RNA sequence: GGUUGCGGCCAUAUCUACCAGAAAGCACCGUUUCCCGUCCGAUCAACUGUAGUUAAGCUGGUAAGAGCCUGACCGAGUAGUGUAGUGGGUGACCAUACGCGAAACUCAGGUGCUGCAAUCU
RNA sequence: GCCCUGAAAAUGGAUGGCGCUCAAGCGUGUUACCUAUACUCUACCGUCAGGGUUGAUAUGAUGCCCUGACGAGUAGGCAGG
RNA sequence: AAAUAUGUAAGAAGUCCUUGUUACUUAAUUGAACGUGGACAUUUGAAUGAAGAGCUUUUAGUGGGCCAUUUUUGGUAAGCAGAACUGGCGAUGCGGGAUGAACCGAACGUAGAGUUAAGGUGCCGGAAUACACGCUCAUCAGACACCACAAAAGGUGUUAG
RNA sequence: GGAAUACUGCCAGCUGGGACUGAGGACUGCGACGUAAGUCAAGGAUGCUGGCAUAAUGGUUAUAUGCCGCCCGUCUUGAAA
């Protein structure tokens, strides 16, 4: 696993070098995952959220 | 909304089988962080062109540093505003080192003279003015002078402690 | 199911704070909800 | 504070032990709770709730009900449990052999049982017989045959007896119950 | 005082479409109906027979009858905290094959066949839905499409 | 004196604490309000075919 | 491809005007003994297919034609709207943030498609 | 934009008070700092849940033991005292 | 002709093949229903969650409500009267709004340590008489949501356009 | 042309100061370091030293001081009224 993220990341840098190096713009994937912490306290909230 | 950078955003709207390769439009915008900035381009283009984010994507962000951040420059700056009673287009002149050091006092005016808050300003574009005496406005122009000199009377200097066994003077 | 298996993580309130005058408003807008992307490192670094 | 989702602080709606304190069903009860534990077998689970149960829940087993449950295919060898009591019935006539573990027989079932050359057993002899209740046949008595449960959901066209405390012509059956009468039910 | 008839409220809802007045064309006489169907409410108040209240108006459910000239459908209705079943004969103007249910037989079948051909290939299938996923990554070129740079406008009465 | 007259007020809180939860389906449904010659019919069919099913275990 | 009978969708099919139509069909068209209906064989009924005609119907063409249809970063990401703030404003009201998004307008293109059966230089 | 006029009510008096004028005022920006019965970690009380254990072997099997979570309350219901 | 709200579906009670029953139905073993026998279980037919799901009986209190944002009717208006959805108060302390049912924050076993919220940090009072660019001088300045009001109209005050 | 630095981010990089806690009670578990026997910071604190006796310390009580604290019961949308 440590190879793996080392050489996507490694990848992705290179790939926007390289476009730039075309005259292009590489444009990164979509993120496919977030993190969400919850801020407001429990008080008042209406039903749908 | 805050210690200003400036990017350049380009982006463009989502390939179709019809049109795939559709035209790409670019922004420079003033912004804090690059969240505010892609925010702003979407505002701006949504204003100019029939997209929504939704339809679009954002190809590229970078960052624009200034070329010659400490050369002093006399800045052009126009602007669009909401007062609380209409809608009004403005000169104004900037004396700095950095479009982004312009511009930040930009909002720093908008906000103590006429009460503008950024959501009601428009940066409609910002300049290096050439040749000097193309500067237009007083209160730039008297630093233009040769030999420019001054003093600063009656200088107050701060105490570290509550008491002075001495009444201080105000010399530089 | 990896992730369910997780329970839901139990922060603090951020040590540092939250870096503005008020939560209540979107991070767009001077602070605190919504997606602030890549800040959300930041943010739960500190809550952790 | 917390969003729950759930009533906090509930309890499973179920006996744990059963509302008697009568000291031999105790013990019974102390015997399958070490057979439910420490065996597998879903007999000893199931015949362990069973012990808890209210005297509503129990209804009796009669032993026609006995006789017609030992007709079933591959069933006539079985040895039927009654977490309960038996009770006697004059309606069948041959009645076969085997063995029924009960928690009581009247007197008639006994000897029907007995007569027949079969076997009464208690539930401790079951067990012993039967660590894991198997070749065992449990059966339950008809629970909603109860007088009570007549008046359940009693309303407008529910089919329903009314608490009545006397009957004939003359009570409750004229406006409300005949077209004749304002309307029916 | 008040008024609450059986078709209080309906002016527009029971109204024909524009230019939609008149005879109800054959097609609708033509469909068949079976126990069971999904068929979807809708009045054609230009029949007055056989016709949906108007809560119904717009609510989709189950035939459960057939009959020389309607159909007998039913509905799960709120009433309360819990829903009560109610049964409706609507004649057939008022009615409508689900056209839903449609899309998801013609997938049961989709189904099937991909399942077969995947059997008869002995590969792995993957027959359920996925939403609409984030997007991967892209290189943009620039070749004449070269940046156009965009500013804000000026303020302007056109009055 | 003259009081409130009408409010739908808490209703739903009230619907949904122990509330909704949806039909109660079951196969094998009430033949409630059914062509009553259809059913009449399906019962002699049903005979027919238990009967067979029936002869055919001998 | 034409035409007819029975249609599906029900103006891209309707409207106005002017042209054009071989062949077959369709039509108009001749007749009044009969069944049948009229103030009136006009309609409706019957009879011949015989005496006649494409005039009309009908089909298609024309038209910076009326209407209808379709498209479009045409207007307009406008109007309106779900959600957010101890945002602005005396207020009326307005701006910003995450989203959804019209109508009229303008311009471009189009003006029936089709199922069954029969028949035709 | 700020400021000034327009701007009249009754006991003496209220940006909360003092007082403050390149503010301790108005607009805006940036850091640090103070602080709730909230959040994080830990002890203890109780409630609920799940689990183990009289197999022969001293003193409670409605017991002993392990583990996780939870705790506002009028009218009112039940429980243990 | 929106936005918000709203109905149904996303399969084992499913799919396909074979051919049984009837008094219904068809010109017609033709349909319609219900079935026998045979085949198909890895993603079996989107997502996320499930603190277990389903069910039965019986009985308390209540049946004056009120408030806020938004929609909204009557009224010149009202701390007025009347509806819509949600969230609150009532039944509820705690921190902030000096004060205060309803605003902001946040809901509560007994405690220790840390961190924050809303709100604040001259002194009263815990916390920079902090940093930065302006603007403002009032013989009636001004000073913070809900909130404890101010307008038309004027100024050769001063600012920027 | 060749560097540096800032900014942002990563390290299963090394270290100093301060504060609260120390539940548990033979052994069982997962490991780590050792060539090894052994060792360990690895399923919850130990070790060394000292201090106190008509006392260190703790409970109670009275009073002062800081901050806080309206009269209960009732009906009520709303009671310190
Ligand atoms: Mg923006
Ligand atoms: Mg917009
Ligand atoms: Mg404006
Ligand atoms: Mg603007
Ligand atoms: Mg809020
Ligand atoms: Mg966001
Ligand atoms: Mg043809
Ligand atoms: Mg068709
Ligand atoms: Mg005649
Ligand atoms: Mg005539
Ligand atoms: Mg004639
Ligand atoms: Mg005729
Ligand atoms: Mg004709
Ligand atoms: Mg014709
Ligand atoms: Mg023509
Ligand atoms: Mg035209
Ligand atoms: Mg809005
Ligand atoms: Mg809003
Ligand atoms: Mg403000
Ligand atoms: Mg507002
Ligand atoms: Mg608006
Ligand atoms: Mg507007
Ligand atoms: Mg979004
Ligand atoms: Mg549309
Ligand atoms: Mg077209
Ligand atoms: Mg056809
Ligand atoms: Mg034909
Ligand atoms: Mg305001």
């Amino acid at each position: 696993y440590q190879k793996e993220y080392e050489t996507a990341e490694r990848n992705i840098i290179q790939a926007k070098r390289d476009a730039k190096a075309a005259g292009s713009y590489y444009v990164e994937a979509q993120h496919k995952l977030v993190f969400v912490v919850r801020i407001k306290g429990i008080n008042k909230i209406p039903p749908k959220p | 909304m805050a210690h200003f950078k400036e990017y350049q955003v380009i982006g463009r709207r989502l390939p179709t089988e019809s049109v795939p390769e559709p035209k790409l439009f670019r922004m420079r915008i003033f912004a804090s962080n690059e969240v505010i900035a892609k925010s702003r381009y979407w505002y701006f283009l949504q204003k100019l062109h029939k997209v929504k984010k939704a339809s679009g994507e954002i190809v590229s962000i970078n960052q624009i540093n200034e070329a010659h951040p400490t050369k002093v420059k006399n800045f052009g700056v126009w602007v669009r505003y909401d007062s609380r009673s209409g809608t009004h287009n403005m000169y104004k002149e900037i004396r700095d080192v950095s479009r982004v050091a312009a511009v930040e006092t930009l909002y720093q005016d908008m906000a103590a003279r006429h009460r503008a808050r950024f959501r009601s300003i428009h940066i409609l574009k910002v300049a290096e003015i050439e040749k000097t005496a193309d500067v237009k406005r007083q209160y730039v122009k008297q630093f233009l002078t040769k030999d420019l000199k001054f003093p600063l009377p009656h200088r107050v200097q701060k105490s570290t402690k509550t008491f002075s066994y001495k009444r201080p003077s105000t010399f530089y | 199911q990896a992730n369910n298996f997780l329970w839901p993580f139990k922060l603090s309130n951020p040590s540092g704070g939250w870096g503005v005058p008020r939560k209540f408003k979107h991070f767009i807008q001077g602070g605190s909800f919504g997606n602030r992307e890549e800040f959300i490192n930041k943010l739960v670094k500190s809550m952790n | 504070g917390i969003d729950h989702t759930s009533k906090q602080h509930k309890r499973s709606g179920h006996r744990t032990a059963p509302k008697s304190d009568n000291v031999y069903l105790k013990l019974l009860v102390k015997l399958y709770t070490f057979l439910a534990r420490r065996t597998d077998a879903p007999f000893n689970k199931v015949v362990l709730k069973a012990l808890f149960l209210s005297k509503i829940n129990r209804p009796p087993v009669s032993v026609s009900r006995i006789a017609r449950a030992l007709k079933q295919e591959g069933a006539a060898n079985k040895t039927v449990v009654v977490v309960g009591t038996v009770t006697d019935d004059a309606r069948i006539f041959e009645f076969p052999k085997t063995t029924v573990a009960a928690l009581r027989f009247t007197a008639g079932a006994r000897a029907k049982i007995v007569k027949a050359g079969g076997e009464c057993i208690t539930l401790d002899q079951l067990a012993v017989r039967a660590p894991k209740g198997q070749n065992t046949l449990i059966l339950r008595g008809p629970r909603n045959s109860r007088e009570a449960v007549r008046h359940f959901g009693m309303g407008p066209h529910k089919g329903k007896a009314p608490r009545i405390l006397s009957t004939g012509r003359k009570f409750e059956r004229a406006r409300g119950r005949r077209r004749s009468k304002g309307f029916k039910v | 005082g008040k008024s609450h008839g059986y078709r209080s409220r309906t002016r527009y809802m029971f109204q024909r479409d524009f230019r939609k007045h008149g005879a109800v064309h054959l097609s609708t006489y033509l469909k068949v109906y079976k126990v069971g169907d999904i068929v979807d409410i809708k009045a054609n108040g230009s029949i007055q027979k056989g016709m949906p209240h108007k809560f119904y108006q717009g609510k989709t459910g189950v035939v459960y009858n057939v009959t020389k000239s309607s159909v007998g459908v039913i509905i799960n209705k709120m009433v309360g905290n819990r829903y009560l079943e109610k049964r409706l004969n609507l004649r057939v103007e008022h009615i409508k094959h689900s056209k839903c249910r449609q899309e998801f037989l013609e997938r049961v079948k989709a189904n099937a066949a991909k399942r077969a051909e995947a059997k008869a290939q002995g590969v792995a299938v993957q027959l359920k839905r996925q939403p609409a996923q984030p997007r991967e990554s892209r290189i943009v070129s620039t070749e004449g499409n070269v940046p156009q740079t965009l500013a804000p406008v000026p303020y302007e009465t056109f009055i | 004196a003259k009081s409130k007259n009408h409010t739908a007020h808490n209703q739903t809180r009230k619907a949904h604490r122990n509330g909704i939860k949806k039909p109660k389906t079951y196969k094998y449904p009430s033949l409630k309000g059914v062509d009553p010659k259809f059913r009449r019919n399906h019962k002699h069919a049903l005979h027919g075919t238990a009967k067979a099913l029936a002869a055919a275990k001998k």
